[PDB]
């Protein structure tokens, strides 16, 4: 699955929770991020 | 979309001084001087090979002669291979995976 549509340039996802975040109309990651009413993060086998 | 890479810029062979002069150890007056038996010190070429070198003397000039029309020919044809392959060098172009 290495060469992806992307090209090899880009290896793995550059998403985060600022994107598609109705709550949050800026570009980059801000405290109201967290603020959003639909947002949770977890932690799981202690190593993700 | 695909990712296809940028064109390679062109390249111009002419880029750089060149210079063509003439190397003298000495000025020109120096050779005005006429020589002295201490001048003679060092011997010439001609008179360095003796009597039991000859044969091997000529053998090595003919061999020399030999490779020297090979080089020739070695570099007339790598010279004509080197004008037939174009910029673009398919066997050493580096491109991205499908």
């Amino acid at each position: 699955h290495y060469p992806l549509s992307g090209g090899p340039a880009i290896l793995h996802s550059l998403v985060s929770e600022n994107h598609d975040n109705a709550h949050v109309e800026g570009s980059e990651l801000s405290f109201e991020v967290f603020r959003s009413p639909n947002l949770q993060l977890f932690v799981f086998n202690d190593s993700t | 979309k695909l990712f296809v890479p940028e064109p390679r810029p062109v390249p111009k062979n002419d880029v750089g001084f060149k210079y063509s002069v003439k190397h003298r150890p000495f000025p020109e007056e120096v050779d005005k001087i006429p020589f002295v038996k201490a001048d003679l010190s060092i011997p010439d070429l001609h008179e360095i090979v003796t009597e039991e070198l000859e044969e091997r003397h000529e053998k090595l000039r003919s061999g020399m002669a030999q490779q020297i029309a090979y080089e020739i020919h070695l570099e007339q044809q790598s010279e004509e291979e080197l004008q037939k392959r174009s910029f673009p060098d398919p066997v050493t172009d580096c491109k991205p995976p499908p």
